[PDB]
C-alpha cells in the first residue's frame, strides 16, 4: 500500500498550474474592463 | 467589552448623525431656491433623487 496520504486532488496540484492564473486573469480583466466601460457610459447617460 | 461596545456604537451613531446634519445643512440652499440648479457631483455625493 501507499506510504503517503491520499492527494487532496480537489485543489492540491502542480506548480505550472499558473496557466489557470493566466487564463482566469485574462478572462477576469476582459470582464472587468467591459464592466468598467459599461459603468462609465451608464454614469454619463445617467448624467442626462 | 460591554462599555467599549456601547461607546463604539455611539461613535458610529455620531458619525451617521453628523452625515444627516451635514446633508441637511449643505443641501437646503439648493432645496429652498426657486427653480433649482444642483450640480451632478453634489447630487450623487449628498445622495438626492435621480438627476435633481
Amino acid at each position: 500500500p501507499a506510504s503517503h496520504t491520499t492527494l487532496g486532488v480537489q485543489d492540491i496540484s502542480v506548480t505550472a498550474m499558473s496557466w489557470v492564473q493566466k487564463i482566469t486573469g485574462g478572462v477576469g480583466l476582459v470582464v472587468a474592463v467591459a464592466a468598467l466601460i459599461l459603468i462609465v457610459v451608464l454614469c454619463v447617460s445617467f448624467s442626462r | 467589552v460591554s462599555v467599549a461596545s456601547f461607546v463604539l456604537l455611539s461613535m458610529v451613531g455620531v458619525a451617521v448623525g453628523m452625515c444627516m446634519c451635514a446633508r441637511r445643512r449643505c443641501i437646503t440652499p439648493y432645496e429652498l431656491t426657486p427653480g433649482a440648479t444642483v450640480p451632478f457631483l453634489l447630487s450623487l455625493i449628498c445622495c438626492i433623487r435621480t438627476a435633481k
